[PDB]
DNA sequence: ATCAATATCCACCTGCAGATTCTACCAAAAGTGTATTTGGAAACTGCTCCATCAAAAGGCATGTTCAGCGGAATTCCGCTGAACATGCCTTTTGATGGAGCAGTTTCCAAATACACTTTTGGTAGAATCTGCAGGTGGATATTGAT
DNA sequence: ATCAATATCCACCTGCAGATTCTACCAAAAGTGTATTTGGAAACTGCTCCATCAAAAGGCATGTTCAGCGGAATTCCGCTGAACATGCCTTTTGATGGAGCAGTTTCCAAATACACTTTTGGTAGAATCTGCAGGTGGATATTGAT
């Protein structure tokens, strides 16, 4: 009814049931759910593309890692976060490549 | 934790050439790492009065070590 | 015997389908997304909590969530996340 | 050649996500260290896995910084002093 | 309170106002860190109450080896004494 | 009356700590021992740092503890240095320390 | 009314004062390019802290940045500061 | 000889090493570019200076270690850059 | 430049571990409606302390000269990593009792919520107290020139 | 190594800014004492899923051989910085208008608090489906020797 896929009722309940404050205004959970949904859509959008580029229809951890570490901002948001089974970005120090 | 495994880790890290002594140095670091994390994990275990270390105990320990890990609950 | 277990999975699915209708997601990947939603939730709620405490307020309103977001989210995740949140509160009040 | 074969290894392993230490050895280590904090403990399977994921992710990342210290030094071998530098600057 | 403890450990020492301000920041900082840890500890265990037991675990998680051991003893001792007072 | 914080044998104020616990929204409920324990721990830590800072003041021939004495006491103590590893003490300066390789001769 | 224009105040870090800070940091020899690199680093550091400090100010609906604002901004980013209020 | 004399001298005193007034504009200047019409408590400016100087000193310590690692005694910009990259500033 | 030994790619194939689909049960939510309460915005304003102009002077920045010497560039070569193929000892995979992790019930020690009584830690402010900053001078190194 | 030039160490001295000490008011605390409510330790128990064991699988330990890294010795260019002269602009002691933070009281939009009803997301057992991981074949790029 706020036009969201994410659960406002659950978020509100969680906001209270978390001892964040004495009271929780009505708009807070709505605002918060919308933010969580947006960020979720943002990563899936990029992870989805990461899967397409590998000719796969199912998003796996690898695809979440590639999507996150290839986006400056998501990478910043998730700098102290480790994604299980995500691996690393292909990257070799220039000075380490063949003499040619 | 064997030479070839440490070497494999180094490779994912983009390392090209490895000194002989690296391998004992790594083991020492891995041990200090595990010690720290497990100490906390076990402290959450005891607190909850269990005899089994749970994934969550590990996850919570990693988190407040500042090594947040996604994929194992929470 | 119950012992049952809430999770953001369904609404991560849903969202997935608007953004990519033909794409699937593995179990391990869904678990990562769940951790991701819970982590962002706790980070945002925590900062909003501090904000209300700082200003000696008993209530966490959408205003705190907004400032929390501007503090936590980089430049342009903030910009968009803020508009998304304002939009939902607006489409909530006006209703 | 020496270091060549290295290069293809970097290519390969980077781009796999599999674990890189063997499970049983890692499990024994985890249990041994834990026994020193509290005896007769059990571990959920997922707990040891979380530990192994975090440990390897930690080490890989440390090897990246170690490499930067080595090359900073105009070397291509990493040595122990590279790891130490990285950890000291890290605040570890 | 910082002044009372100072006199107990160094009867013949004062403390500038700036140093006192630093000591006040320190006590508040430690209080928040310990309480924060206790808070999460309670939630992780679906407990709505923070008891001396969470505080003790919070202290073991937060303080370095030797300081933990001694903090825990002083905490335990104060609760035991407090509990024995009719 | 007696006040709690004699009941517990505790310079630090049990009453205030119990209150600050409540007003910080750390749980729905706060047991009676929690504030006693926490106050004891806080008192113990300030005793530890003041013992050490008082000594530093003494070594610098001063009677009054200043920020530098607090900093010297903290950085020279392994554990306190660790507990305060991400803390900056205003006007504390740093420990004197020159890398070996930089000395002459 | 009022107002002078503030500009190129970055140049205020008086490349002694950059030298002096390096001395406190135990540095013996300094390359000539260090001064501009350091100003750049100091700029980024101040931008991030002031950005958060000012965000706390606006949230409270104030026109004055308080020491608390800065103290809170510093803690946000794990540079906790003792002794300026607590 | 003079360098070492200076390290010992500064490593011990505690006073701020950057001129007060100059520091205090490019607080105002930077702040201004974020939001106009801001005022500053004088202690807010002092807190920023104490924090900025502590940060720079600690950064030079790390920079110093990076130069030494390279068998040098002059710190260069790349030492400061290596230190920040490892600190995950970078 | 010319092969020769490999490693890497890609297009195709298909068995199955893991993902999708349909049914049925239900405690736990989440939505709805009524009654009671209250946090904190608004309007008024006391009063702190921030911005700013003033003027004087010396601490300290700036700009130049000139020599000390660090560090990059270069050649040399000792010896350590790394490639490689040999052999099996350890890890991995799948089958099985049983230890606990949990789900459920009971019920009391202990934590709210409420009404007073009393001890106390701030503080606004006039007045006395005192550690040490800071200028001074001379004994003691620490350097640099020879 | 003895000398000369200087910086550092250091105990003594005193004006004074910052601090330890009140007399007095007190709103906000903290403590005392029922009355009411309930979180969670404790005892008992069923179903997980964890530790253990044996057979099948495949990665690692090991010694020879040598490419080639990177430290050692040498060299010299050009930057860094000590010394010094000059004088600006920060620092400091003051004072003032007034922005704007913050104390106090008023009062309603919004939040809490049950109580009752509808829906729903999670769990469990069964059946069915499928994306893609390994496997094969054959092409061809890559690397190393000549």
């Amino acid at each position: 009814r706020a036009g969201l896929q994410f659960p406002v009722g659950r978020v509100h309940r969680l906001l209270r049931k978390g001892n964040y404050a004495e009271r929780v205004g009505a708009g807070a959970p709505v605002y918060l759910a919308a933010v969580l949904e947006y960020l979720t859509a943002e990563i899936l959008e990029l992870a989805g593309n990461a899967a397409r580029d590998n000719k796969k229809t199912r998003i796996i951890p690898r695809h979440l890692q590639l999507a996150v570490r290839n986006d400056e901002e998501l990478n910043k948001l998730l700098g102290r976060v480790t994604i299980a089974q995500g691996g690393v970005l292909p990257n070799i120090q220039s000075v380490l490549l063949p003499k040619k | 934790i064997t030479k070839p495994a440490i070497r494999r880790l180094a490779r994912r890290g983009g390392v090209k050439r490895i000194s002989g002594l690296i391998y004992e140095e790594t083991r020492g670091v891995l041990k200090v790492f595990l010690e720290n994390v497990i100490r906390d994990a076990v402290t959450y275990t005891e607190h909850a009065k269990r005899k089994t270390v749970t994934a969550m105990d590990v996850v919570y320990a990693l988190k407040r070590q500042g090594r947040t890990l996604y994929g194992f609950g929470g | 015997r119950k012992t049952r277990k809430e999770s953001y999975a369904i609404y991560v699915y849903k969202v997935l389908k608007q953004v990519h209708p033909d794409t699937g997601i593995s179990s391990k990947a869904m678990s990562i997304m769940n951790s991701f939603v819970n982590d962002v939730f706790e980070r945002i709620a925590g900062e909003a909590s501090r904000l209300a405490h700082y200003n000696k307020r008993s209530t966490i309103t959408s205003r705190e969530i907004q400032t929390a977001v501007r503090l936590l989210l980089p430049g342009e995740l903030a910009k968009h996340a803020v508009s998304e949140g304002t939009k939902a509160v607006t489409k909530y009040t006006s209703a | 050649r020496p270091g060549t074969v290295a290069l293809r290894e970097i290519r390969r392993y980077q781009e796999s996500t599999e674990l890189l230490i063997r499970k049983l050895p890692f499990q024994r280590l985890v249990r041994e260290i834990a026994q020193d904090f509290k005896t007769d403990l059990r571990f959920q399977s997922s707990a040891v896995m979380a530990l192994q994921e975090a440990s390897e992710a930690y080490l890989v990342a440390l090897f990246e910084d170690t490499n930067l210290c080595a090359i900073h030094a105009k070397r291509v071998t990493i040595m122990p002093k590279d790891i130490q530098l990285a950890r000291r600057i890290r605040g570890e």
